[PDB]
């Protein structure tokens, strides 16, 4: 029904039609996370090399 | 004028990026060597297409884009592609070994070794911006890179570009076009980590794109090339307002304003029509009413679901071609009398319409036929939560047996992050429900 | 993304030699090492298995290992004998006498460093090594004992590299000695720990196929190896040729192995063919699919109906309706969904390559991660216990320094592996 | 050789159906959680429609229409009829009803009530049955649930011999093409003890539920009269047929209700398809005017008609989609 916000130009036009009305982590926190996962890859790898050493 | 930087992550992101920038060039009359005879302001400008292109004194128009992949084979085809001259070497970043469809490997292991490099190369573009709006990030949910490294990148961009918006074009996993099994893990994991770092995300289910290519383009078995050229048309429709003159969705901030009331619920459903085969000899051109009515057929949606059994929070209609406001209102009036369109009580039942008189440009020798008028509807409906339900169910089936989990744990990730991510998705599904019923 | 190949022992070198013979033909490489093909798809992924030697020639990234010179002398005088790098021939003289201990602890220990020097020289040349592969038997001494020793030491020096094996299982139907169950049980213990993928090639199955199906009165090792080389060519097809499948060994492993220890695969192939006896009637896609899922084409003598598939992979080769391929693949699952676990969605994947193998205009290679594989280990365990309960033939091993405890341990780990497979068969 | 699953074993109707399917030897039953099915006999609560039609190479079908609850629940039914122009507030075959929420449309119900004070105009309502609002709206605050208040039909058609009340049950099957099939065999769930219009506390003679009465079995076996007898009664007693006096109205109401919600629940162009069996409950006043009482989304059948009906479901709703290697239904055309 009600057309509003009609704006026209050479490339086209835009409008709005209403029918009814209504009724982050820090840089250090990130790099601690990444490094906390790196140390665990190294622990797992260490226990592997230890196991292979036995 | 405010600039926009496009980031393509992983195989899917890169190859879709190619399809999009290919199309952009054809629309803006830019040539493979980066020349644009239309532009008279040599070496710079304040135009709308400059949102996606910067200019060199030599008259070359280069995409404000960066391609990143942890394995070089896909981006290598860009380096030696038809649009090789278009890009700058530093815009194309390649690793040595991919993430092997492992989120943890892309995020933690390999991601840590390349994240600083990528941000540096992104900063080189941001420095050439007088007023950077934000970023458009293309990636897959399924890939280890597309999921893993993207979530890490999205986190860092929220630290190094706090005030800037970030939009997503995400490829939702489909077994039809996937040799991977762990995709449900990667999707839940990257959604969880990225959710509060993304202002508006457009999901595309390969399932939907696949069947559209079979049903409407008569392609027996769609390749990625078929899928991407169709996807690029949708993306073009969504970004056209950022690259052309207009008053609807002129910046990234307006996408959040017009489509996303609630921050977490920022996954608008896209619906596109008409999709017509170029090999179709005789074709009766469709009217505004016919193509608009097609925006409410599930068979045309980027994600298969049933909006009838949900509630709308917003709805934008983006036309390209021979369209006038008159025929649109006439179409809307008719469609509502015959279709189920429920808006949440705290929203107005209406449509924000945008029209661009230039019809949809088609890739020469492509699968799509040229049409006199086309439309892309962006409706934020709670019905898209069906895609989360499917995904989360697949997740629960595998994780109950801890299947494949050892691959992730072996890369430094905690088994707890699985349950954390799944809890977030459970909350999200319930948020959709509170709004939806 | 390069792969380093290793072949140890009589069996390992003989199937390895034929493997190189087959793929060298597929990639158009002649015995001299010169390319002579028509397509260029034969080359844009040839770096995986071949080093581009000087003088415009391709040299296999292969290392030949043995504790006696006998078999390796045969390779060197074989059809594609010259193709291999002469420096990559690493051999001892004493032999292993079908003794796992000799290969793993004494005779092999003396030679293993020499082999690793060659592995190193090859690896350092790789732009980005994607993994190792080993061909060997588990029933002998060298391939079995020294092979698992090599694997252990490669994992030590390259702990973040993929390590897979093509392992020939022993069977009384095709037996060299009585101690094969001992050597096999000891080797499986190793493979469960230090490999990502093991393709179980059962000599029982290879024999049955040659006899029952192929109608060969008395099959030889050569006949048995026609099936192995064809299967190996099949599973490596998507690695060796370009396609929409962009995956290395690690990515393939991730999607196929849900649990680290349960990585023992049932290979399959269709159509089954006798060597020399060529095919005139090309199989329809329905026929390829039906055969590769049938037990009669399985290279591991296991009945998949006695278990459930965790994951399945199927590589079709040749020009065919990929639509029809899907419809037929989607048909098998939807017909027998009881034999596929329901808690791994979409666990059956497919790929197509345009280039078929020689002799066949289209084929299909089957890779199944089934719990039915436990029947294989059960069989070896029975044969093992039958002798071990009386400590029979154990003096060959204790003489090399081994203790009975190590046998008891090896026995226990394999019985655990069996119970593990049984766990998920009931899920 | 198709496959199916069962996720509601309390379903007497589809328990019979699952059995009949297996007997054809062209259908195999899978487990509850196996997604690779062609057919799904789903649950009554929170059926996962969102996970249907996403299995490649599988035509999936389900025995429930998503959104059909809006018709098969009393609160929703009243809302549906009043707000829908197709049916409207001027609905002739639906008793005037109002939605009441515990401590909404309550002050509106009084408007009609304040006029009922005229006297000489029957005034009894049901949730139970009473003649005044005070006690009516006093117990609907005592359970805690959302209840509907509806005008009680004080002059029902009464069967002879007995002076008994009765309600009619019609079974309607809607296939995947949204063809509406009325089962030719219905049933009268009758009263055994005479209808007493004096006071309405004794609800044995007013509520004609098969369970409440379990003078049971005096006239008809199981307190269930079928169309052949009931038709004969109308011919002998009232000089008319069942088809003319009642069934045309029944067919009209069934067709009107389903056509109204068709655009809301149709699976015509969906990625999965649906059918569903409905149970319409009707009521006839002394002037042979049919009234709609309610709609059942998960109806049970009469013992005699189980075999015939369930076989019908397999024929037109299942085999129509999944074929195998004069009709008991009346197609309501539109
Ligand atoms: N639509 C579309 N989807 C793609 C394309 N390429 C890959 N995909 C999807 O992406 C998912 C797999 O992730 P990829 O993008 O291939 O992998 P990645 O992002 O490079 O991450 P890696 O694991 O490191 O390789 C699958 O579900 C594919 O269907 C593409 O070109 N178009
Ligand atoms: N407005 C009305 N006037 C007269 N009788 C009515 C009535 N509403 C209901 N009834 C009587 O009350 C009985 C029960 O009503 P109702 O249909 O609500 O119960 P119900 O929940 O059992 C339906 P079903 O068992 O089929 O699911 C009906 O059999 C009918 O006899
Ligand atoms: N398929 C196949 N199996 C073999 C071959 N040679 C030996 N075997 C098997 O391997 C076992 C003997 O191992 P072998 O390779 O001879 O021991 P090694 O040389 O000391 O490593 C026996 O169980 C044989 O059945 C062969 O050429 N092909
Ligand atoms: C992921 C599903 N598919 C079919 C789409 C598939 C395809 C190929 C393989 N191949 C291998 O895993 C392998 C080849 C060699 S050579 C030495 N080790 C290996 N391992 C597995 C699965
Ligand atoms: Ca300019
Ligand atoms: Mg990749
Ligand atoms: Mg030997
Ligand atoms: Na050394």
């Amino acid at each position: 029904m009600e057309v509003i916000e009609l704006n026209k130009c050479t490339s086209g036009q835009s409008f709005e039609v209403i029918l009814k009305p209504p009724s982050d982590p820090s840089l250090e926190e990130i790099q601690k996370k990444l490094e906390a996962a790196e140390e665990r890859r190294k622990y797992q790898e260490a226990e592997l090399l230890k196991h292979l050493a036995e | 004028m405010r600039e926009c930087i496009s980031i393509h992550v992983g195989q899917a992101g890169v190859q879709i990026g190619n399809a999009c920038w290919e199309l952009y060039c054809l629309e803006h009359g830019i040539q493979p060597d980066g020349q644009m005879p239309s532009d008279k302001t040599i070496g710079g400008g304040d135009d709308s297409f400059n949102t996606f292109f910067s200019e060199t004194g030599a008259g070359k128009h280069v995409p404000r884009a960066v391609f990143v992949d942890l394995e070089p084979t896909v981006i290598d085809e860009v380096r030696t592609g038809t649009y090789r001259q278009l890009f700058h070497p530093e815009q194309l970043i390649t690793g040595k070994e991919d993430a092997a469809n492992n989120y943890a490997r892309g995020h933690y292991t390999i991601g840590k070794e390349i994240i600083d490099l990528v941000l540096d190369r992104i900063r080189k573009l941001a420095d050439q911006c007088t007023g950077l709006q934000g970023f458009l990030v293309f990636h897959s949910f399924g890939g280890g890179t597309g999921s893993g490294f993207t979530s890490l990148l999205m986190e860092r961009l929220s630290v190094d570009y706090g005030k800037k918006s970030k939009l997503e074009f995400s490829i939702y996993p489909a077994p039809q076009v996937s040799t991977a099994v762990v995709e449900p893990y990667n999707s839940i994991l990257t959604t969880h980590t990225t959710l509060e770092h993304s202002d508006c995300a457009f999901m595309v289910d390969n399932e939907a794109i696949y069947d559209i290519c079979r049903r409407n383009l008569d392609i027996e078995r769609p390749t990625y090339t078929n899928l991407n050229r169709l996807i690029s048309q949708i993306v073009s429709s969504i970004t056209a307002s950022l690259r052309f003159d207009g008053a609807l969705n002129v910046d990234l901030t307006e996408f959040q304003t017009n489509l996303v009331p609630y921050p977490r619920i920022h996954f608008p459903l896209a619906t596109y029509a008409p999709v017509i085969s170029a090999e179709k000899a005789y074709h009766e051109q469709l009217s505004v009413a016919e193509i608009t009515n097609a925006c409410f057929e599930p068979a045309n949606q980027m994600v298969k679901c049933d909006p009838r059994h949900g509630k709308y929070m917003a709805c934008c209609l983006l036309y390209r071609g021979d369209v006038v406001p008159k025929d649109v209102n006439a179409a809307i009036a008719t469609i509502k009398t015959k279709r189920s369109i429920q808006f949440v009580d705290w929203c107005p039942t209406g449509f924000k319409v945008g029209i661009n008189y230039q019809p949809p440009t088609v890739v020469p020798g492509g699968d799509l036929a040229k049409v006199q008028r086309a439309v892309c509807m962006l409706s934020n409906t709670t019905a898209i939560a069906e895609a989360w339900a499917r995904l989360d169910h697949k997740f629960d089936l595998m994780y109950a047996k801890r299947a494949f989990v050892h691959w992730y744990v072996g890369e430094g990730m905690e088994e707890g992050e699985f349950s954390e991510a799944r809890e977030d998705m459970a909350a999200l599904e319930k948020d959709y429900e509170e709004v939806g019923v | 993304r390069e792969i380093v190949h290793i072949q140890a022992g009589q069996c390992g070198n003989q199937i390895g030699a034929k493997f190189w013979e087959v793929i060298s033909d597929e990639h158009g490489i002649d015995p001299t090492g010169s390319y002579h093909g028509d397509s260029d798809l034969q080359l844009e992924r040839i770096n995986v298995y071949y080093n581009e030697a000087t003088g415009n020639k391709y040299v296999p990234r292969a290392i030949l290992v043995d504790l006696e010179p006998g078999t390796m002398d045969s390779v060197r005088s074989g059809p594609f004998g010259q193709i291999f790098r002469p420096d990559n021939f690493v051999f001892g003289q004493s032999g292993a006498g079908n003794n796992w201990a000799k290969g793993h602890y004494t005779e092999g220990a003396e030679l293993v460093d020499s082999v690793l020097d060659v592995v190193r020289k090859e690896s350092e040349s790789c732009d980005c090594l994607q993994g190792f592969q080993l061909t060997h038997s588990l029933g002998g001494g060298t391939g079995s004992g020294m092979g698992t020793l090599l694997i252990s030491k490669i994992r030590e020096e390259y702990p973040d590299r993929i390590m897979n094996t093509f392992s020939v299982m022993p069977s009384p139907k095709v037996s060299d000695t009585v101690v094969e169950p001992y050597n096999a049980t000891l080797s499986v213990h190793q493979l469960v720990e230090n490999t990502d993928e093991t393709y179980c090639i059962d000599n029982e199955a290879l024999y049955d196929i040659c006899f029952r199906t192929l109608k060969l009165t008395t099959p030889t090792y050569g006949d048995l190896n026609h099936l192995v080389s064809a299967t190996m060519s099949g599973v490596t097809t998507c690695l060796r040729f370009p396609g929409q499948l962009n995956a290395d060994l690690r990515k393939l492993a991730v999607n196929m192995v849900p649990f680290p220890r349960l990585h023992f695969f049932m290979p399959g192939f269709a159509p089954l063919t006798s060597r020399g006896s060529q095919q005139y009637r090309a199989l329809t896609v329905p026929e390829l699919t039906q055969q590769m899922f049938d037990s009669k084409n399985m290279m591991a003598a296991c009945d998949p109906r006695h278990g459930r598939y965790l994951t399945v992979a199927a590589i079709f080769r040749g020009r065919m309706s990929m639509k029809e391929v899907d419809e037929q693949m989607l048909n098998v699952q939807n017909k027998n969904s009881s034999y596929f676990v329901e808690w791994i969605p979409n666990n059956v994947k497919t790929a197509v390559c345009d280039i078929p193998p020689r002799g066949l205009k289209m084929s299909a290679t089957f890779i199944g991660n089934s719990t039915a594989i436990q029947e294989l280990f059960k069989r070896i365990s029975e044969q093992f216990t039958a002798m071990f309960r009386r400590k029979a033939f154990l003096h060959w091993y204790t003489g090399e320094g081994m203790d009975e405890m190590e046998f008891t341990e090896a026995e226990s780990n394999m019985n655990d592996l069996v119970s593990e497979y049984q766990q998920y068969q009931d899920a | 050789m198709y496959t199916f699953v069962v996720r509601d074993e309390n379903s007497s109707v589809y328990a019979e159906v699952s059995r009949l399917l297996l007997a054809t030897g062209q259908w195999k039953r899978l487990r509850k959680d196996n997604p690779r099915f062609n057919l799904m006999l789903g649950e009554r609560n929170r059926l996962p429609f969102g996970r249907l039609g996403h299995e490649p190479g599988l035509v999936q079908l389900v025995n429930y229409y998503r959104g059909a609850d809006k018709l098969c629940r009393k609160a929703s039914l009243v809302k549906l009829i009043k707000t829908s122009p197709e049916l409207s507030e001027s609905c002739t075959w639906f008793p005037e009803s109002y939605v009441i929420y515990p401590t909404d449309e309550r002050e509106v119900f009084l408007a009609a009530y304040n006029r009922r004070r005229e006297g000489r105009e029957g005034n009894v309502w049901i949730a139970l049955i009473s003649s005044e609002a005070s006690e009516l709206l006093d117990f609907i605050d005592e359970q805690g649930q959302v209840h509907v208040i509806q005008k009680y039909l004080e002059k029902p058609l009464l069967l002879e011999p007995g002076h008994r009340k009765f309600d009619i049950r019609s079974w309607v099957l809607v296939d995947h093409l949204y063809n509406i099939y009325l089962y030719r065999e219905g049933v009268l769930r009758t009263s055994s003890e005479p209808y007493n219009s004096a006071n309405f506390q004794d609800k044995t003679c007013h509520l004609t539920n098969h369970c409440i009465q379990k003078n049971y079995g005096r006239y008809e076996e199981g307190n269930e009269m079928f169309f052949e007898e009931f038709n004969q009664y109308l011919m002998d007693a009232l000089n008319t047929t069942l088809e003319n006096s009642i069934l045309l109205q029944i067919k009209h109401i069934i067709r009107s209700c389903l056509m109204c919600i068709e655009p809301a629940i149709s699976t015509k162009h969906l990625h999965y398809q649906s059918f569903q069996l409905f149970g319409f409950d009707f009521m006839v006043d002394e002037e042979l005017k049919v009234w709609l009482i309610e709609v059942n989304g998960a109806p049970a059948c009469a013992q005699k008609l189980y075999a015939e009906l369930c076989q019908g479901i397999v024929d037109v709703a299942i085999s129509s989609v999944f074929p195998l290697a004069t009709s008991i239904f009346i197609k309501l055309h539109h």
